[PDB]
């Protein structure tokens, strides 16, 4: 159970995280 | 945190930059005494990431993906130096992966628990081919970057030995396999496959032939191996045999259901009709 | 966003809006079952060899 959820970064920052993954693509380039 | 260090450097740089007009020496020289050493500490951070070029991964080839990511760095022939030191980590973890591959091959295809629709021989040859392809990637990435030091060539020796051995073992399995079917058919399977008939139930005669040729054609097509004309046609004939046996199965089960409903009463109008429903099969029609 | 994982132990973030994948991530055991976790976190999992 300790690894259940972090409850702050996973929820609404996840779309920002996918944008950040696209940023990591721009970085790959 | 990294850009913080860099910007501290940039800021004390730009603040010491007040000495240009009178002293290009003081300004730029002191700016360099600070910036070069601090950007070389940031190069030590980039060198922690040169180690991370592998550490981002537990695999050589993904470390090589990160090497390919490093393309802006090729201007400076100092990463190449760290690249030269790292070529050894490259080769060594390549060696680790192929030693695992070696202990894999030593446990040949028969030992692992395979669950699929591929005969043992087709699974064996295809697993050997896939191991050969998994080895080929490494043995091809090996040269042209570390040929100069030849450590890679020392390891390529053993790898090429393993490859030749794999070729030989595949050849042995193929000697066991390719003409096995030709012998089976020409001896006991191509001599007028006896169609399925009935005395009390349906008697299958060449179910083994059916399953064999099915698996043969399927795996040969899937692996891209030439199928002989004899194999292809006895396969088509087995398809016919199987469809017809399924239909005759259904028909016999129909007679069975009808009898299952008749016998509870044993009426002497349907029992003689049952007797009339009898037929005879001569040897001439056993090849229809 | 979708994901695709290869026989070469490679995991691939197919963003439907793209033709080039996002994060060409990479790990042994990527042939085998992968999954998105039923949490708000985008947790990934691969599993073979009691591991």
């Amino acid at each position: 159970s300790p690894n259940l959820c972090k409850s702050g970064p996973e929820i609404k920052q996840t779309e920002d995280k996918k944008a950040m993954e696209e940023f990591k693509n721009v970085k790959i380039e | 945190v990294l850009t913080n260090k860099f910007k501290k450097i940039i800021d004390d740089f730009k603040k010491k930059g007040h000495n240009l007009l009178d002293t290009a020496n003081n300004k730029f020289d002191r700016d360099w005494v600070e910036f070069n050493v601090e950007i070389s500490h940031l190069d030590g951070e980039l060198q922690n990431f040169i180690d991370n070029n592998f550490n981002r991964f537990r695999n050589i080839e993904y470390s090589l993906k990160l090497l390919h990511k490093f393309q802006s760095t090729i201007k400076r022939d100092s990463l190449k130096h760290n690249l030269t030191s790292r070529y050894n980590a490259i080769l060594h973890n390549y060696a680790t992966e192929l030693d695992t591959i070696q202990r894999v091959f030593q446990d040949q295809k028969s030992n692992p628990p395979l669950v699929r629709n591929m005969p043992p021989e087709a699974g064996k040859i295809i697993w050997a081919r896939h191991l050969f392809q998994k080895i080929t990637g490494p043995i091809n990435i090996f040269p042209e970057n570390v040929i100069n030091s030849t450590e890679i060539r020392r390891y390529y020796g053993s790898y090429n030995t393993l490859g030749k051995q794999l070729t030989i073992y595949e050849m042995w399995f193929y000697q066991d396999w390719v003409n096995k079917i030709e012998q089976s058919k020409a001896a006991l399977q191509a001599t007028l496959i006896v169609r399925h008939d009935e005395n009390k139930k349906l008697y299958v005669n060449f179910d083994l032939e059916i399953m064999q040729l099915i698996r043969e054609a399927k795996c040969l097509d899937r692996q891209g191996i030439e199928i002989p004309e004899s194999a292809r046609i006895i396969l088509l004939q087995e398809d016919k045999f199987k469809t017809y046996y399924n239909e005759l199965l259904y028909a016999l089960k129909e007679y069975e259901r009808i009898n299952s409903k008749i016998k509870p009463i044993c009426k002497n109008l349907l029992l003689p009709h049952i007797e009339d429903l009898d037929l005879k099969l001569r040897p001439g029609m056993v090849t229809l | 966003t979708f994901i695709s994982a290869s026989a070469d132990w490679t995991v691939r973030i197919w963003d439907s809006k793209y033709t080039s994948q996002i994060i060409c991530f990479d790990l042994s055991m990527m042939v085998v079952d992968a999954v998105w976790a039923p949490y708000s976190s985008t947790v990934f999992a691969c599993a073979t060899m009691d591991k």
